[PDB]
């Protein structure tokens, strides 16, 4: 969990946005301006990232629920696979508004969702109508899109790992209102004050995003190793 | 890609 | 032929909880962790490889291998594997005297096959009067265990057992008659009378299929080389 200060360099972590869209709070992590862009200071970046990795690793050891948030369509697919690979569930695209707080109200929603899935191999064959059938399938699709990937939790998650943060400012606000710790790949235009582990990367190119996903994925497997057995053969 | 020396500077 | 990467995936290294363990198996164990014993896979393969060589040797002289898998989980798995290699199997209780008491069990198999045809042909039907029900249900019970060895197989030349404790009754009769035995001994099973031994997790569905694969492979290979 000490990704070479050079691997990210080729990934694209150094290229932020332009000044026209630059969070002034991010000054501590600036190196200059290539073609009026803002090159994140990787040397400043890297200790924080590795530190959060360790933090997140001890979490998974205590068996604290982790979570990830979907972003752009490419990001969402990548997040899903990495999450499904181990555990820790995952959001997809919308964050379903006030999921946190209204977690009890969306719990009833999850209940109805699972029933429909179960009754999707039951109610479909019997009493099928050219009208009701389309109803069932379509609603399930919509529900699945976002609610799917969270239905497993069956309770309040104990951590969150979002990306960019700005695109999901709503998610961070609710998490701050409960104590649930979070991690965010803040970029040159993202308010990091609400984050407890500022990862000053770049939510872009996917390439670099895939690096962050791969990294954390590895740390949570170390947590599972403490939950299963040590390395040997 | 930019040289490591300039990047580290 | 199996590799360390093969087993490491299946989980063969996983061993029963600390409390349950026969200290006689300590050599085959590496380092216990998280109140669970971790088999020393490094030792597993060298012996498993030797045993696969031996199984090939047997099948050369067209010997009869018998697979024993009472465990409900692996029971169906053992059934499927024994088909590909056409060797005998027993996926239910190892009826006492299965070997030692051969005369009795042999008469039983005779009864079975005779009942089989009669009912299969349809004779049973005409009889009805609840007597047809009796003979069909008797076939079911007999086949539930006796099935797999019906085609003779008197005094096999080897027994492959998934567990080295649950089937202690089998691991004994064979010793009395001098029939070599093999077993996927775990950490809670006595390493006695097993002769060629194989430290391996006998619980996980993943690992049992691994063992079945390799053993079935070598057995048919041996038949082919003699052919
Ligand atoms: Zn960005």
């Amino acid at each position: 969990a000490t990704v070479s200060m050079r691997d990210m360099l080729k990934a694209g972590v150094h290229f932020g946005h332009q000044t026209r869209y630059w969070n002034p709070k991010m000054k501590p992590f600036i190196f200059g301006a290539r073609n009026k862009v803002h090159i994140i200071n990787l040397e400043k970046t890297v200790p924080m990232f590795n530190e959060a990795l360790a933090e997140l690793n001890k979490i998974a050891s205590r068996k604290g629920k982790i979570l990830f948030v979907g972003t752009k369509r490419a990001a969402s697919e990548a997040v899903k696979d990495a999450a499904l690979s181990c555990d820790q569930f995952f959001v997809n695209h919308r964050w379903l508004g006030g999921m946190l707080t209204n977690w009890k109200t969306v719990r009833q929603s999850i209940k109805r969702l699972k029933d429909l899935e179960t009754q999707s191999q039951d109610g479909t064959f019997d009493k099928l109508t050219k009208k009701e059938a389309l109803m069932r399938t379509r609603e399930l699709e919509k529900l699945e899109n976002s609610l799917g990937g969270i239905k497993d939790m069956g309770g309040l998650p104990d951590a969150l790992f979002v990306i960019d943060a700005d695109h999901e400012h709503i998610a961070i606000k609710e998490a701050n209102n409960l104590g649930i710790p979070v991690f965010a790949i803040v970029d040159t235009n993202s308010d990091p004050d609400g984050v407890d582990f500022v990862i000053p990367g770049n939510d872009d190119a996917i390439r670099a995003v895939t690096l962050y996903l791969g990294a954390v994925a590895a740390t949570v497997r170390e947590g599972r190793s403490q939950d299963l057995a040590s390395q040997a053969e | 890609t930019e040289s490591f020396a300039q990047l580290f500077e």
